[PDB]
RNA sequence: UUGGCACCUCGAUGUCGGCUCAUCGCAUCCUGGGGCUGUAGUCGGUCCCAAGGGUUGGGCUGUUCGCCCAUUAAAGCGGUACGCGAGCUGGGUUCAGAACGUCGUGAGACAGUUCGGUCCCUAUCCGUCGUGGGCGUAGGAAAUUUGAGAGGAGCUGUCCUUAGUACGAGAGGACCGGGAUGGACAUACCUCUGGUGUACCAGUUGUCGUGCCAACGGCAUAGCUGGGUAGCUAUGUGUGGACGGGAUAAGUGCUGAAAGCAUCUAAGCAUGAAGCCCCCCUCAAGAUGAGAUUUCCCAACGUUAUAAGAUCCCUCAAAGAUGAUGAGGUUAAUAGGUUCGAGGUGGAAGCAUGGUGACAUGUGGAGCUGACGAAUACUAAUCGAUCGAAGACUUAAU
RNA sequence: UAAGGAACUCGGCAAAAUGACCCCGUAACUUCGGGAGAAGGGGUGCUCUUAGAGCCGCAGUGAA
């Protein structure tokens, strides 16, 4: 359940560290994003040498929550901290790996990029 | 359950009050609400004294207030209520006291009850 | 917050129309030839 | 019980092939995903709640780091089988305080 | 179409072809009986009328409405019927394919049906703007003496009144409602049980009415 | 709008912005329909019809406004005492303090600025939202209803396919259709995820009690802490508005004369919008025009007693401020108790064993358990009392 | 009080958070006194032996 103001720690290597969320797209009056969605989002927090920078805005996939989702067979899955992953309009990472559990969601969501990069899909 | 005009400790103590002057007088007259919920209060008493174990009257020592009675004998409410009046209701299932309506006080209209053990 | 206009004898004699109270629930005691309130005891 | 009518329109749907557990064990859940595979989610049962066929339980872990916690239905079909690796020694029904634990601090000891 | 008349029971859930988790509610139907058959030449429009839930038979003294009354008695004796604790007409169905007297069956349904169900919602007393109506509350803070009022009622001069249809503060729920396009997801003859994807309007054993679905 | 005028108000018509809640207009911002185009296509420009619905979250500033960031189908313009302070706020602006610049000999002052600075009111009438009582509806009554009329709802994105087809050197890239899935909104509901859960379970601190040990009770925010049933709930679970029929707008015509021809028009005949009337949801016969259907009841002398039927009173909850509604009142499961359960907690007390001891283990998924399910008349719903029609007249009738 | 955490607002107003004792450790600047409780970190229960060994809970200045 990301919102506007949400900071977010960043599960790739793109240079980002934390983000903090500017809009959640998708609509009209959308307020909030879950596991999939794409956010605009402002870098806070960078380490040294990446490619993405403190101040730069950036657009990103949400690929954890704590608030978790839930699917269709009545089951659920929640993580531990909300994670995103700084992407391209193509979907693709900006990065080149990925950090930690991501949702089998973003299957359905198309980034398939990401999904194989990551190191669990649950 | 009813909430009777106090806060939970001052019902608490009010209910503990009225059961254990129940058990000593074997008739009371109160209001109309508080004996209706004083007649549960009081039957799982009894329930207890029926049971009549050491854990059954620790557990009904947990809500009776600690009242002398005294041919001149001394006894607490507690043994009474796991003598006498166990005793006396070894047989019955359930339905231990029963209410009388009188109608209303002259100082505030309350339906005035006699509450008293069957 | 006030009244802007006193109140008619009529408007306050209609506003008291259900102003009342009622005849109690009583019933006749078969010993003492004397009545009580239904449901209660003497 | 609950509604005699609810308990019999929903008896069939029952599982009588899930092992007893409780909160604080150590469970290994196939999960049908689907090309059908089963996945192995192992971890923790934290918490088990409700009755009938709407009793849902649990299970975290540590991926890589980050608390995972997946909930289940008790009789989902979604679920192949389920193992009881370790038994746990916990003194409550609901270990919520495992959630801001890490490491050796968030062990459970055996029976 | 095809009607039915039962009791809410309470929600609970199954696991349809491919594991998903359908949630539900549990009607029971039973002792549905036809009573009358209202025409147009009689009574002006075609309506099947249903009795449900048989009630006691008549006895002097009665005091409640648990035992049925002299009117109420012939009405259901004319159907050759018990008493029905509840009665409602149905304008959707076919008069033509039912008989007064015969048994409508839980059996009516199938799976897979789409209906409508009607209820009375659950009723919730006297309620303000914020609950009732969903209208914002004042700030909290910040010298505040605005919570939960429902705001300005009105303009100034023009108009000088309240419009009809204002929001304000009343009685809320207790209304009748209709869900539509549930589906039906099983139905089981014995215990003469509908079970219903979703959630209906009413308390626990409310009456709820089940038609085909208009749309 | 800035003004002009000075006609209501100076025995008071509270001024800006914001908040809350809206409501109306159309010179239409989006969406729907259409003409022209210097309209190849995708996009645009302009004009006409169209007010059904929709039309944002932030940084700065008291701000309105405006600029900017990021969105969106779109971020329309106006009216309602520049809507709305007996609904709120009080940052700004007509107050007493103080200071700067400036003017003044001065007291003080300001096309200025700066820090600080009390927002009263128990609703009589109309109005509005809910909810009862009386009478009427030509007998009385129970239930089921028709629908005059009224209210609600009315938005829209993206993707796939048609099709990389039509168009186009190329780049690019359709209309019309057909499928899927969302955003916002509305509504119902607690199976699920969670929240709450002050008469549920457990752990724990200080202190005072129950004579002591043990076990418990009081007080300390429910002392605190970890869970949590019902109920009530959203952030949770379902459902709804892109349909169709009729009549139309701007348009487009067909046939067609006045006017030999031409011409959508003058008479005729079509077609054509998210808009109109229906379709969908809700209320509705005080619809005094008071409707309909089925069933029940039937007396004598205004009076007495009554019928069908209601109530009083009492036990209550799915209902509820109170009335009202609904479940019941012994020919009874309505509530309480009791017994058995579901769920919740998580292993009672006592005793035994092990340990120097704090403790541990076993008896034993134990003990306890508000609201949830069932069974059971043990307790209380006693006796009783009140109301309640007797069916008018006139005219026609196969 | 889920998720978020000043997006509220003229303004974090109000509330939340901090808080005791013991031990580590502490910057610019300075009128050399200060700044300073700067900041930031560790430990508190119970039992037994004479600093060790144990015991229990989600939590030990377990409340204020
Ligand atoms: C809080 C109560 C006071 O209300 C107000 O102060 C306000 C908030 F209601 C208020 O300011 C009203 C609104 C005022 O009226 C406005 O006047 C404007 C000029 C015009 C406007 N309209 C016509 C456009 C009017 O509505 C005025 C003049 O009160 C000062 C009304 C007149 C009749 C007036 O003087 C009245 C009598 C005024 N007052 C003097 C207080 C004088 C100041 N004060 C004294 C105290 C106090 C005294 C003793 C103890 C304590 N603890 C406090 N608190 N405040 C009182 O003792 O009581 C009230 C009612
Ligand atoms: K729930
Ligand atoms: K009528
Ligand atoms: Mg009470
Ligand atoms: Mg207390
Ligand atoms: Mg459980
Ligand atoms: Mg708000
Ligand atoms: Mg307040
Ligand atoms: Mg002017
Ligand atoms: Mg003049
Ligand atoms: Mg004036
Ligand atoms: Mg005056
Ligand atoms: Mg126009
Ligand atoms: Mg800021
Ligand atoms: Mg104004
Ligand atoms: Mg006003
Ligand atoms: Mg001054
Ligand atoms: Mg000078
Ligand atoms: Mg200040
Ligand atoms: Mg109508
Ligand atoms: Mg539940
Ligand atoms: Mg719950
Ligand atoms: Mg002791
Ligand atoms: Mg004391
Ligand atoms: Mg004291
Ligand atoms: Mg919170
Ligand atoms: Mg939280
Ligand atoms: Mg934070
Ligand atoms: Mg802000
Ligand atoms: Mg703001
Ligand atoms: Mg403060
Ligand atoms: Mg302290
Ligand atoms: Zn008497």
């Amino acid at each position: 359940m990301i919102q506007q103001e949400t900071r977010l720690k960043v599960a790739d290597n793109s240079g980002a560290r934390e983000v903090l969320t500017i809009k959640v797209l998708g609509g009209s009056g959308r307020k909030t994003a879950n596991i999939g969605d794409v956010i605009v989002c402002t870098v806070k927090n960078a380490t040294p040498g990446g490619v993405v920078k403190k101040g730069d805005v950036v657009k990103a996939v949400i690929v954890r929550t704590k608030s978790g989702v839930r699917r269709n067979d009545g089951s659920y899955i929640k993580f531990d901290e909300n994670a995103c992953v700084i992407i391209r309009d193509d979907k693709g990472p900006r990065g080149t790996r990925i950090f930690g559990p991501v949702a089998r969601e973003l299957r359905e969501g198309n980034f398939m990029k990401i999904v194989s990069l990551a190191p669990e899909v649950l | 359950y009813r909430k009777l005009g106090r806060t939970s400790d001052q019902r608490k103590a009010m209910l503990r009050d009225l059961a254990t002057s129940l058990i000593i007088s074997e008739r009371i007259e109160t209001t109309e609400a508080r004996a209706k919920e004083v007649r549960s209060v009081v039957e799982k008493l009894i329930t207890l004294g029926k049971k009549g174990d050491l854990a059954s009257r620790r557990n009904a020592a947990k809500t009776l207030r600690n009242v002398e009675i005294l041919d001149e004998t001394t006894q607490t409410a507690l043994q009474k209520l796991f003598g006498e009046i166990a005793e006396r209701y070894t047989e019955r299932q359930g339905g231990y006291t029963r209410i009388l309506k009188q109608g209303p006080r002259r100082g505030d209209g309350a339906e005035s009850v006699i509450i008293e053990l069957v | 917050a006030v009244p802007k206009r006193r109140t008619s004898k009529t408007r306050k004699n209609k506003r008291r129309t259900h102003f009342k109270i009622s005849v109690p629930g009583m019933t006749e005691c078969p010993n003492c030839g004397e009545y009580k309130l239904s449901h209660r005891v003497c | 019980t609950n509604h005699k009518l609810i308990e019999a329109v929903t008896k069939s749907q029952l599982r009588t092939d899930l092992p007893s557990f409780r909160p604080g064990d150590t469970l290994r859940v196939h999960v049908r995903i689907i090309r059908e595979r089963i996945q192995v989610f192992e971890g923790v049962v934290i918490k088990r709640r409700g009755g009938g066929v709407s009793e849902t339980f649990t299970v975290r872990k540590i991926s890589s780091g980050v608390g995972v916690e997946r909930t289940f239905p008790l009789h989902t079909p979604k679920i192949e089988k389920i193992e009881v690796k370790r038994r746990g020694k916990v003194r409550r029904a609901k270990l919520y305080y495992l959630r801001s634990l890490r490491g050796k601090a968030a062990r459970i000891q055996e029976i | 179409t095809k009607g039915i008349l039962g009791r809410k029971i309470g929600m609970t859930q199954v696991f349809g072809e491919n594991g998903e988790l359908i949630p539900v509610t549990v009607v029971e139907a039973k002792e549905n009986v036809v009573l009358q058959k209202k025409t147009v030449e009689v009574d002006g429009y075609n309506a099947i009328q249903v009795g449900f839930e048989d009630k006691k038979a008549y006895k002097k003294d009665a005091k409640s409405n648990k035992y049925a009354n002299k009117p109420a008695e012939g009405h259901a004796k004319k159907a050759d019927a018990a008493p029905k604790r509840f009665i409602r007409e149905f304008r959707n169905v076919d008069v033509d394919a039912y008989e007064v007297g015969q048994e409508v069956s839980v059996d009516t349904f199938v799976a897979g049906d789409v209906i409508d169900v009607t209820g009375v919602s659950k009723g919730k007393g006297f309620q303000g703007a914020i609950k009732r109506h969903g209208q914002s509350r004042g700030p909290m803070s910040h010298g505040s003496h605005f919570h939960r009022a429902p705001g300005s009622v009105g303009m100034a001069s023009d108009a000088s009144r309240v419009f009809k249809g204002q929001k304000m503060p009343g009685r809320m729920g207790g209304n009748t409602v209709t869900v539509q396009n549930l589906e039906v997801v099983q139905v089981d003859t014995e215990n003469k049980v509908i079970l219903v994807k979703g959630n209906v309007p009413g308390p626990k054993k409310g009456l709820v009415e089940i038609r085909t679905s208009i749309k």
